[PDB]
């Protein structure tokens, strides 16, 4: 009934969350793939209506698509900002998510742990046995995409140069430069925190989050399958990729798959017979890889429109949706690329150390119930005083922590207490 | 633009084998998308006007003569913040900003009648039709 | 545009014959008696109703984006019209403050009246104050200087007052802040209380 348990100290603490934004962009060649290259065949087919022109247009809608999901989560910002030269935001150390300038591509070293162990290829290759890329010579094409990766890791060198020199002013209007650990201490008031809190550990939570952040590169590369929800989407696409080519040696009921043998082989009328069936099979085959092809890309899409609200919510801003953004009180975020993904560093803050108190509604004092302002009250088992609530920081219960109302009468559990008043101390001259 | 492949590829010299018999002849530039044929590559920068591929875009400039150009798109503006240990900015004014937000709420309910589509509207067709299950 | 694409490649597969003399069904009626009639309208018979199926399915992946999308449409109205979001750029870029719905032909606009900031300004700024070895944060504000003199300004934006001691709060003395600068922090009790 009345027991109040407060923390101590605390924890900052990066958590990450990967999300697909983005699958790979294909194109069929509806006759290519179906009639083979060269093939009255294909005089046969287009008696099959505008089937062809569906697929290119259902194709084609996705297509664009990956490019506006990838546009939406990471084109955010106006311009590009881009940090100082002089690298010292306070004692925090953002070398690992800061671009690198050693590096040709300028990507982050955590960036660089994330185009590793995300093992994919462009079966476009313009260049000329490597692997299954080589689909791309079935009908099958691999459109590139729009923003390639020195872009989109250079949108996000900038809402990272944009929220570490700003805080989130450059999400809402101009971005308005604003010392790092003063704007971590609005982000401690935005959890409930006071500022003295954030100015007096200073050294230990930069400490705190400079080592924390070191241990995401752990987290993420020596944890195998860490990014196991970008890694499904280059599987799935390549495995609907493959099981439609190998669809192309099955006969669905002819003599053959190959089209050029029973043309070389039986008669035109016999060979109509044939060649309708397998004309039948393979454009089935295409409309089932179409069709999933539209139905995964709505799951891209639901999840390109989630890390595109993370982004403005977390990154551009501080979020009160709880584990909206990483579990914890959200303080702030930082965004990685990923191949076909955002990776997004979540830094929170965490209450430790807690420790039991005795608590109680209001304080009676002059027959008069004082109810803490924006605090707590409690009680190191003997004195009462006023912390706040997620963090013990005690003080004397003045008359300026605590407002009045009404008579020690209604309340169910006041404690009777002294209200220190300022003024009769001070005018008692 | 052709796309992927390499234009000492393409017809090594147009000169017919490509189907598309039609050709091009202007400069000819090489993305990483294709080999882009019909279009002049400039050295600028500017925002992205035909998105072509491989952050390459294309648009259409004026030279006197106004003509094709095929560049890579720059991301937007450089801007650098003071920041320093000890100095902040404050707005001084405001501005009122009225945006607007398009979306789509639904879409057109249609429904087909299944048998005078399929077997047209008159036909013992439609008893074979019913076999369909 | 999508709907009556998909509508019209519906209608003009009518036409198409799939591997049949001719799409007439009437054609082929009054024209090849029934059996070698019930083979060419079985053909026509798989192709016109693989045709409505791809049209339904295609269809309900369609309208499964359209619900999303009406989803957002009515969050966006409880949380921009209905109220005052904090979620950032959810409610139009800036500081949301209003929203007002206009409905259109299958679809709903909002447009979004929102706060942004302009004409900053560079200033000096401080985490504290130390005034009598106690240090003074700023109660809910932040502390600035046009060069020579401090002040306390809401954040966002440039409104200096004075730094009394009822717009700025004690916690500890100036050992511990990094950064903390020496100033007076004017009380109005003393002032009153020199009486």
């Amino acid at each position: 009934n009345n027991s109040i348990a407060i923390p101590t100290n605390f924890t900052i603490s990066v958590t990450t969350e990967i999300l697909p934004v983005s699958m790979t962009k294909t194109s069929v060649d509806c006759t290519m793939y179906i009639c083979g290259d060269s093939t009255e065949c294909s005089n046969l087919l287009l008696q099959y209506g505008s089937f062809c022109t569906q697929l290119k247009r259902a194709l084609t809608g996705i297509a664009v698509e990956q490019d506006k999901n990838t546009q939406e989560v990471f084109a955010q910002v106006k311009q590009i900002y881009k940090t100082p030269p002089i690298k010292y935001f306070g004692g925090f150390n953002f070398s690992q998510i800061l671009p690198d300038p050693s590096k040709p591509s300028k990507r982050s070293p955590i960036e660089d742990l994330l185009f590793n162990k995300v093992t994919l290829a462009d079966a476009g290759f313009i260049k000329q046995r490597d692997l299954i890329c080589a689909q791309k010579f079935n009908g099958l094409t691999v459109l590139p995409p729009l923003l390639t990766d020195e872009m989109i890791a250079q949108y996000t060198s900038a809402l990272l140069a944009g929220t570490i020199t700003s805080g989130w002013t450059f999400g809402a209007g101009p971005a308005l430069q604003i010392p790092f650990p003063m704007q971590m201490a609005y982000r401690f008031n935005g959890i409930g925190v006071t500022q003295n809190v954030l100015y007096e550990n200073q050294k230990l939570i930069a400490n705190q989050f400079n080592s924390a952040i070191g241990k995401i590169q752990d987290s993420l590369f020596s944890t195998p399958s860490a990014l196991g929800k970008l890694q499904d989407v280059v599987n799935h696409n390549a495995q609907a990729l493959n099981t439609l080519v190998k669809q192309l040696s099955s006969k669905f009921g002819a003599i053959s798959s190959v089209l050029n043998d029973i043309l070389s082989r039986l008669d035109p009328p016999e060979a109509e017979v044939q060649i309708d069936r397998l004309i039948t099979g393979r454009l089935q085959s295409l409309q089932t890889y179409v069709t999933q092809q539209l139905i995964r890309a709505a799951e891209i899409r639901a999840s390109a429109n989630l890390a595109a609200t993370k982004m403005s919510e977390c990154v551009l801003g501080q979020s009160k949706r709880v584990d909206f953004c990483g579990k914890g009180y959200h303080l702030m975020s930082f965004p990685q690329s990923a191949p076909h993904g955002v990776v997004f560093l979540h830094v929170t803050y965490v209450p430790a150390q807690e420790k039991n108190f005795t608590t109680a509604p209001a304080i009676c004092h002059d027959g008069k119930a004082h109810f803490p302002r924006e605090g707590v009250f409690v009680s190191n088992g003997t004195h009462w005083f006023v912390t706040q609530r997620n963090f013990y920081e005690p003080q004397i219960i003045t008359t300026d922590n605590t407002f009045v109302s009404g008579n020690c009468d209604v309340v169910i559990g006041i404690v009777n207490n002294t209200v220190y008043d300022p003024l009769q101390l001070e005018l008692d001259s | 633009l052709y796309q992927g492949v390499n234009c000492t590829e393409v017809s090594v010299a147009i000169h017919a084998p490509t189907w598309r018999v039609y050709s091009t002849g202007s400069n000819v530039f090489q993305t990483r998308a294709g080999c882009l044929i019909g279009a002049e590559y400039v050295n600028n920068s500017y925002e992205c006007d035909i998105p072509i591929g491989a952050g390459v875009c294309a648009s259409y400039q004026t030279q006197a003569s106004q003509s094709i150009i095929a560049y890579t798109m720059s991301l937007g503006a450089e801007n650098s913040v003071a920041y320093s240990n000890n100095s902040i900015a404050i707005p001084t004014n405001f501005t009122i900003s009225v945006t607007t937000e398009i979306l789509p709420v639904s879409m057109t309910k249609t429904s087909v009648d299944c048998t005078m589509y399929i077997c047209g509207d008159s036909t013992e067709c439609s008893n074979l039709l019913l076999q369909y299950g």
